[PDB]
RNA sequence: GGUACACGAAAAACCUUACCUAGACUUGACAUCCUUGGCAAAGUUAUGGAAACAUAAUGCCGAGUGACAGGUGGUGCAUGGUUGUCGUCAGCUCGUGUCGUGAGAUGUUGGGUUAAGUCCCGCAACGAGCGCAACCCUUAUCGUUAGUUACAUUGUCUAGCGAGACUGCUAAUGCAAAUUGGAGGAAGGAAGGGAUGACGUCAAAUCAUCAUGCCCCUUAUGUCUAGGGCUGCAAACGUGCUACAAUGGCCAAUACAAACAGUCGCCAGCUUGUAAAAGUGAGCAAAUCUGUAAAGUUGGUCUCAGUUCGGAUUGAGGGCUGCAAUUCGUCCUCAUGAAGUCGGAAUCACUAGUAAUCGCGAAUCAGCUAUGUCGCGGUGAAUACGUUCUCG
């Protein structure tokens, strides 16, 4: 049932009261932060490759 | 199979210029911060000297020397009963146990500010009023009862 | 003289790229523009993020990642336009940005 | 006459100034009261003790400013800075300066916290 | 009533309550969105309010005129406090 | 359990495949969602040229694309038609008014990027070439270019339900823990009539040393 | 109020647990009618205590606030509503868990057999 | 059970929401192609309605045709990817060839020597590779760099580089690894930390990061809107989170900020509401403007107590964003002062910044009884005989 979330992204949320953050490919609506707009699993796995600008394995 | 690892402590406190006072401050340290404990122990020593009129440092060191422990245990069972092997414990743990016993028995009163009761407990432990001296006496007596279990190797 | 005081903030997400950009700009604006200070830096705002590893279980199973940042500053009391004229010949690597504050 | 060293402790930095004088020691930092700006510590009197094993404590008025940390943080920072300024006077007393952990910065900061570890090393308990 | 509004205009439920009051107070209608906060003049009605299965004729209680119709409608059915 | 130190290798020991700076924390998500489509389309559409990597920079809806390929001749094509198609496709995919400039550069030992290696290995697996001989073909593809030691794995399904039968190649110095190692790891999800198969390659661009900082 | 003339300690403590006056309002009452939180006082002069009770009844009267709170609970419970059904079950209405939380409402360690159905 | 207990989910009045009910959408709510064009798809207030939806007006371009369109529904023994157990272990794998009649062994093992297959030495052995260290950042002394809005009693400060520390030297003592002492250096014995999980391992978990062969429904597992439930509840366990209190409660003067956080967020500053906050009004896209640093210091009280601990629960009054705060958001002002006065097995973190403790900022956001969680900062202990019971 991903098309519900997809069209809800396309269909205008009548107000800001409809709070949900998603990605155009990611189906989950949780922890898809506005800083990168992608799933936590997606983000961590692609960050093992180090492709996001300024994202490296943290060492303080 | 951990080998011997050295113990660590901190620098003395100018009220006595001894490490025992600072270690008591460390043990009684609430809010995780040593300023309150330092104030508590300073007032404790003031109330020690104003009671019975005796110098706080010798009283405190006599307390920690008469609470002095001399043992640690290694448990082992034969078939359904567990007994003890008395083992020589490093002096660091000995002084640590003495100071921790002093600290714990110092605050076991609920009548006034903690200052008077910690001073009174330090006085009692120095004057051998049984709060932790009995523990040393019992350890010395049971050192003639657990060495029997230490002798045979089951 | 073009601007009474130009505040150029060099903001980047690596120390090496920011230093390279700083040296490049401070060496190319000299000779066509005067009265520019050297590599004056700013305290940074590097951050750390932590993102889980397992799909559903063990929220504690996470990997930590660094969002590094490094900043330099120039306060140009005297500015010449030619300073930017050559800036397109040694074009800045995209790891660093220049903010005109 | 005016010496200027550096001192750090626990994310705390200090800028120090000493000058050979004949004062009583001038125990004050940030040029304000030590009663409340300095909380109850052991450094509040151990600040100018490193002056004893060096240029006399009657010299080197303590003129220090602080930045960052906590009441013992900038305290250690300023103590290290004052002894660093002392180093500029007589390095040949360093035999009893580096040994007392004066010229030595403890290389110590609060351990970074980790996910799962809401403190530094503490973790959830396992009571039944 | 949002703990911050004693007399506020809802602008989308006042019409229905006014029209119902325009006879005597004729209560039953089909309005059950929880976006409609009651206020002064919203005194006495029955709405076909939703629980999750059916729209029972829930009476908007006159005891308080600020707490919304969602409160007044029983929209829960627990285990009826069983030991299971 | 199975991790390669490549996120820390890319970014503080090397660069990123898509690097760009910004001052806002909102358009970053939009840019990162938009550029991945361009990267994937350029990868899938051009495999005859074996496009090694594409660098994307995005600043204020300004998108610039750079391309590095193992066989850049197919990018241009005969009578320079494919180059025009690529230019127009990239110009249109980034926006009607978005600027675009591109240059063609090559890399030493061109077939050293794990992306094209895994893609061609999957193609060989599903291109009448048996699994052992496809493994050998991938090994030659990395080796004959001029690259260092090779790690090749193919996990998933053999058109069955067994998980205790497979083959895997390790040849040479591939430290999974050395940050300064210049290792490229890529995976391909190949759709077979019985499931999805993961073809993974770890290829050494060269045992790099004394170069541990970003360039 | 007007009962329980203070003894054995200061007045800021006595009125903390009488309806309509708590710790903060006891402190306010003490600061208002010159109750003098001195070294130690148990019973002040009896010329201000009449005014003390008068200004304590100025704050919502103990007997009055008892009825106010009881009637408010009843009215929020007598209605046919969700808050009423949460009231009659002795479970929190602010919105809380009643699985293992909501205690002193579910009793102190009132462990029962949690039957599991598969 | 280890190997699910503030998990996915880093926030529920509509969504988040994945469920249900109702109203609606129908080659379709999503869509493609198809024909073909050029000004409208968008959009508004009505209006019946809960809006869905039909609706009238309106402001480079979009549409009917049928193939089909979308799948978070599982099948994790179909799997990819993903991490975790042992365990970041103390070892591991592979070739050459030799030794066995084949299973197999060898080296790779063993004596010295480490966190390590760390190395030496000896041995059918020879080496190649993996795991711990290794570049990386993080860390400290000095020298040095540019210079404001820094410092200024200045190249301090910030962020940039280098030196420096590698048992380095000396004495022991071991052919070796590597240990001890003194001093230099700030930091000496893998100078503090980690990054990466060796062979496997649980067909562990993941069909749901995305999917995915399989089936599963398509004018209906597809879709809009409205609502409710995930925070129900006889209750249990786990974790944090308030406590069971004079280091604590109240009153009064009272310091140091930081990974640092911040553009409609930080909001300087002014006024008022004893309060949530309101009104006024900069600046700050941040070394600039905030973000107070707090605990801690100073003195006084409460002088011992279901308790000046604990506002549990509960309610009166407003406050907040939010269309709307009710189930399913919350804050204070105020009030009840329950239970609990250290808790049965069963336990936990720990080798110095550790336990312990206190503040601050942040993603989430319309909102938060996220108290979480993340991160930082501050203050600041013991123990560690030894694996003896012990498990790995």
């Amino acid at each position: 049932a991903k098309k519900s979330l997809k069209v809800k992204q396309t269909r205008i949320p009548k107000f800001a009261v409809r709070a949900y953050t998603r990605c155009q490919r990611c189906g989950r609506a949780r922890a898809v932060l506005s800083h990168f707009g992608v799933c936590r699993l997606c983000f961590r796995e692609l960050a093992y490759a180090g492709a996001i600008p300024g994202v490296k394995k943290a060492s303080w | 199979r951990k080998n011997r690892a050295p113990k660590r402590t901190v620098l003395p406190d100018p009220v006595f210029n001894n490490t025992l006072v600072t270690r008591i401050i460390n043990v009684i340290m609430e809010d995780g911060k040593k300023g309150l404990a330092q104030r508590i122990l300073y007032g404790a020593f003031d109330l020690i000297e104003q009671r019975t009129k005796e110098k706080p440092l010798t009283v405190f060191e006599r307390a920690v020397g008469n609470v002095m422990p001399r043992l640690e245990l290694r448990v082992r069972r034969i078939a359904g009963s567990n007994y003890q092997v008395p083992t020589e414990v490093p002096q660091d743990r000995k002084i640590a146990l003495a100071l921790r016993w002093i600290a714990m028995f110092a605050r076991k009163r609920h009548e006034k500010t903690m200052l008077e009761k910690i001073a009174n407990e330090i006085i009692d432990a120095s004057n051998n009023t049984g709060a932790a001296i009995k523990k040393k006496d019992d350890t010395h007596k049971m050192a003639e009862a657990n060495k029997a279990f230490a002798h045979m190797r089951w | 003289v073009k601007y009474p005081e130009l505040k150029i903030k060099l903001e980047s997400y690596d120390s090496t790229l920011l230093d390279l950009t700083t040296k490049k700009i401070v060496e190319v604006v000299k000779g066509v523009d005067v009265k520019i200070k050297g590599p004056l830096p700013l305290p940074t705002k590097k951050e750390v993020i932590t993102i889980i590893r397992s799909p559903h279980v063990d929220k504690a199973s996470r990997e930590q990642f660094e969002k590094n940042r490094h900043k330099r500053l120039m306060i140009l009391v005297d500015v010449n336009q030619g300073a930017i004229d050559s800036l397109k010949r040694i074009k800045i690597p995209v790891g660093v940005t220049l903010r005109f504050s | 006459q005016s010496y200027y060293g550096l001192g750090r402790r626990k994310s705390s930095s200090a800028k120090v100034y000493l000058t050979p004088t004949q004062d009583k020691g001038k125990i004050t930092v940030n040029r304000r009261d030590p009663s409340e700006y300095f909380p109850n510590k052991l450094v509040i009197q151990d600040m100018e003790q490193p002056l004893d094993l060096t240029d006399l404590k009657k010299n080197f008025d303590i003129n220090v400013v602080v930045k960052g940390g906590g009441f013992t943080g900038q305290a250690g920072a300023i103590r290290l800075g004052i002894v660093r300024a002392l180093l500029q006077f007589n390095p040949e007393l360093k035999k009893i300066l580096k040994s007392k952990k004066l010229t030595t910065r403890d290389k110590r900061v609060k351990e970074r916290k980790k996910f799962g570890l809401y403190g530094a090393r503490r973790a959830p308990q396992f009571t039944k | 009533r949002s703990a911050k509004k004693g007399a506020f205009v809802d602008a989308h439920l006042l019409k229905k309550v006014i029209d119902m009051n325009k006879q005597e107070k004729k209560r039953p209608i089909k309005t059950w969105s929880r976006r409609s906060t009651i206020f002064p003049e919203f005194v006495g009605n029955t709405f076909a309010v939703h629980n999750g299965k059916t729209f029972i004729n829930v009476y908007v209680t006159d005891d308080m005129v600020g707490h919304k119709l969602g409160e007044f409608s029983p929209t829960r059915n627990f285990k009826q406090h069983t030991a299971n | 359990q199975k991790v390669n130190s490549n996120g820390l290798r890319f970014g503080i020991n090397k660069n990123w495949i898509s690097r760009w700076t910004a001052n806002s924390h909102a358009q970053t998500a939009k840019w990162l969602i938009e550029d991945e489509k361009i990267r994937n389309l350029f990868f899938v559409n051009y495999r005859n040229a074996q496009v090694s990597n594409v660098e994307i920079e995005r600043t204020q809806a300004t998108v610039d694309v750079f391309v590095y390929a193992a066989q850049p001749a197919f990018l241009i094509g005969s009578e320079n038609k494919n180059i025009q198609k690529i230019t127009k496709q990239i110009k249109q995919i980034i926006g009607r008014t978005t600027n675009l400039d591109l240059t063609i550069n090559e890399i030493g030992s061109p077939m050293l990027s794990a992306r094209i290696i895994a893609r061609d290995l999957a193609n060989a697996i599903e291109a009448r070439v048996p699994l052992r001989t496809a493994m050998r073909q991938s090994l030659i593809k990395v080796l004959k270019a001029g690259a260092n030691g090779i790690k090749v794995l193919v996990s998933g399904r053999l058109n069955g339900a067994e998980i205790a039968r497979d083959k895997m190649y390790i040849e040479g110095n591939m430290p999974l823990s050395t940050l300064r190692a210049d290792i490229d790891y890529a995976l391909e999800k190949a759709q077979t009539t019985y499931g999805v198969i993961g073809v993974k390659v770890w290829i050494n661009r060269g045992m790099i040393y004394t170069k541990g900082l970003n360039r | 109020l007007g009962i329980d003339i203070p003894n054995q300690k200061r007045i800021e403590i006595a009125l903390t647990y009488i309806f309509g006056i708590g710790l903060s309002r006891s402190q306010a009452i003490l600061k208002q009618a010159n109750i003098n939180p001195d070294k130690r006082v148990k019973d002040l002069t009896e010329e201000e205590f009449v005014a003390i009770r008068n200004v304590a009844s100025a704050y919502k009267i103990e007997g009055d606030l008892r009825r106010e709170i009881a009637l408010n609970i009843k009215h929020l419970s007598e209605i046919g509503a969700w808050r009423g059904l949460r009231h009659r079950k002795n479970l929190p209405v602010r919105g809380q868990r009643t699985r293992t939380n909501a205690r002193t409402r579910k009793g102190p360690r009132k462990t029962v057999a949690n039957k599991k159905i598969e």
